[PDB]
């Protein structure tokens, strides 16, 4: 998801 | 925790601060619109403030809180309803207009120019001469959009840490009705503008639904295409 | 008007004497049910729930004040919201399962019968433990489902109806003080209570789409006063 | 037409 990696950093 | 130990005018001015900018479209008004290019211009600029909001999010007091797993379904349930008080926070004082953008501010004309998006268009003007009709303050936006956030998505989720997140959201409360006393307000008229407030989120609820099924159209309609971040919210839904 | 004049215990009792029947499903049928035999059976049900709905809202106060066409368009758009809370207020002694019908009581599984249906079953029984939860009163639901039949559609145009929709307000805040709860236990309940309309209206419209898609595929005939129900919904 | 207005003023 790239909500995931948005959220990750 | 963090956000448990703030006080109410702590905790509006954490929210101030986290306010994401207004962005500006790729509008050139030297020429009327299509019903693909507006919505190719409406999507390139959702799909930039989805970034800010994301990162708007982690600002929210106890929001950081929470799992990755519950961050992700808070916002894939609420991200459009968060860009609609956005937006009708932005057409306040613009009656009869909505202004997604300083160089892109829309009236009910020319919604029609996209079929059947009118009708959002309709709603969206209702809920922001509501807003303009009740007063509403900075200080009590950026409160209720942070209740959709943490709300619109906790009924869908061991399991409390639900707690926590209804923890904050009457910490959220606390600071509506302090804001409210500050502006002379009686108990009684307090808990009425409490309610009025938080009933509008159902309005909101409301027209991102149908917004919702909108964009879905959109897509299957290959009309005119979505950003890879965009169909991933829209994929959540799973309309 | 002259429902701004009750006081918040005469405004509860009213509601209260106001409140329809628990109506029943049709006896039998065997064993489980099949799509258009599950359908069937609700659809009956819902119909018939609606007549007793219309006349439960010409005794809300405040609500026959109303021209025939308000009154016409807030049934309108909040009927199946007003259905679904019933639904659920009903089911809340009874956990994992969702109370149709004193004779028509259904878990999750049996959402499986129909397709995309069991997406709704979830949220509504969600819905109902977090009722169980906040340990919902009668007097409290019943003024919540007005406040629904009231505000649903009020921004879809109304100083009348936001006048009784302050004063169901008011008697909300009179229950719990008078169930001995401090003034920050009062608007942090006031605002737990109108935070799940939120979801009452998310579900409805899933529950909307959902009865739309059954029309469209002829699982089952609807009634005329539900297609009309359900057309004013686009 | 509709059933609602009949309902209603039944
Ligand atoms: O891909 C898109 C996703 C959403 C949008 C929207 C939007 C909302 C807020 C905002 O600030 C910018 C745009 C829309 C907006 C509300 C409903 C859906 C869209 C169409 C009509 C106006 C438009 C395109
Ligand atoms: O024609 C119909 C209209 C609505 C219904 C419903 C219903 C709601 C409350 C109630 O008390 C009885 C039925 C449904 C209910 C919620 C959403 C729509 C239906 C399918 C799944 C359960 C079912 C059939």
């Amino acid at each position: 998801k790239i909500l995931h990696r948005l959220l990750q950093d | 925790s963090l956000a448990l130990s703030l006080t109410a005018d702590q905790m509006v001015s954490a929210l101030l601060d986290a306010e994401p900018p207004i962005l500006y479209s790729e509008y050139d008004p030297t020429r009327p619109f299509s019903e693909a290019s507006m919505m190719g211009l409406l999507t390139n600029l959702a799909d930039r403030e989805l970034v800010h909001m994301i990162n708007w999010a982690k600002r929210v007091p106890g929001f950081v809180d929470l799992t990755l797993h519950d961050q992700v379904h808070l916002l894939e349930c609420a991200w459009l309803e968060i860009l609609m008080i956005g937006l009708v926070w932005r057409s306040m004082e613009h009656p009869g207009k909505l202004l997604f953008a300083p160089n892109l501010l829309l009236d009910r004309n020319q919604g029609k120019c996209v079929e059947g998006m009118v009708e959002i268009f309709d709603m969206l003007l209702a809920t922001s001469s509501r807003f303009r009709m009740m007063n509403l303050q900075g200080e009590e936006f950026v409160c209720l959009k942070s209740i959709i956030l943490l709300n619109s998505g906790v009924y869908t989720f061991s399991l409390e840490e639900k707690d926590h997140i209804h923890r904050v959201l009457d910490k959220i409360t606390d600071t509506l009705i302090h804001l409210m006393a500050k502006a002379g307000l009686t108990l009684q008229q307090q808990h009425q503008r409490l309610a009025q407030l938080l009933l509008i989120l159902s309005h909101i609820r409301h027209m991102s639904n149908k917004g919702m099924e909108h964009l879905y159209s959109m897509k299957c309609k290959n009309v005119v295409p979505l950003s890879d971040l965009l169909l991933e919210m829209l994929d959540a839904h799973r309309l």
